[PDB]
């Protein structure tokens, strides 16, 4: 199960 | 290679409006996958960012 942070979008 | 494109094998995990969400077994162009985790992208005609550590490039 992959898990995404989104604390670490595209900055 | 260059990797380029997202590819969901599961739903997509895109929960905010500037990203964007795509469904199993569908094919997507990355227009930047410069970064350690979220890379900004296009399905088709929409533009979000898509978690790359759910989906995964496609090399064709």
């Amino acid at each position: 199960a992959p898990s995404i942070d989104r604390s670490t979008k595209p900055a | 290679g260059r990797v380029r494109w997202a590819r969901a094998l599961y739903d997509f995990e895109a929960l905010e409006e500037d990203e964007l969400g795509f469904r199993s077994g569908e094919v997507v162009e990355v227009l930047d996958s410069s970064n350690p985790s979220w890379w900004t992208g296009r399905l088709h005609n929409k533009l979000g960012l898509f978690p790359a550590n759910y989906v995964a490039p496609m090399m064709r």
